[PDB]
């Protein structure tokens, strides 16, 4: 069987902050 | 021969990551001054500011 998995699967890549910013 | 003798060999693998850091040598740590321009050092990070 299969499913969507949407919007699913994202982590923090690293362990530095950031804030109100777009980061590739 | 001396290259064909035994040899006890250590690697030493260290992480630069900016993970709070555990593993370093005997520094004396200062009392903390806030509210004026001063140079810091903090785990190896040198800089200077308020
Ligand atoms: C994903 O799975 C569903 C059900 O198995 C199927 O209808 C759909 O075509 C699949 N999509 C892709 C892109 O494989």
């Amino acid at each position: 069987a299969y499913t969507n998995s949407f919007t699913r699967g994202v982590y923090y890549p690293d362990k530095v902050f950031r804030s109100s910013v777009l980061h590739s | 021969g001396v290259g064909h003798q035994p040899y006890r060999v250590v690697v030493l693998s260290f992480e630069l990551l900016h993970a709070p850091a555990t593993v370093c040598g005997p520094k004396k740590s200062t009392n903390l001054v806030k509210n004026k321009c001063v140079n810091f050092n903090f785990n190896g990070l040198k800089g200077t500011g308020v």
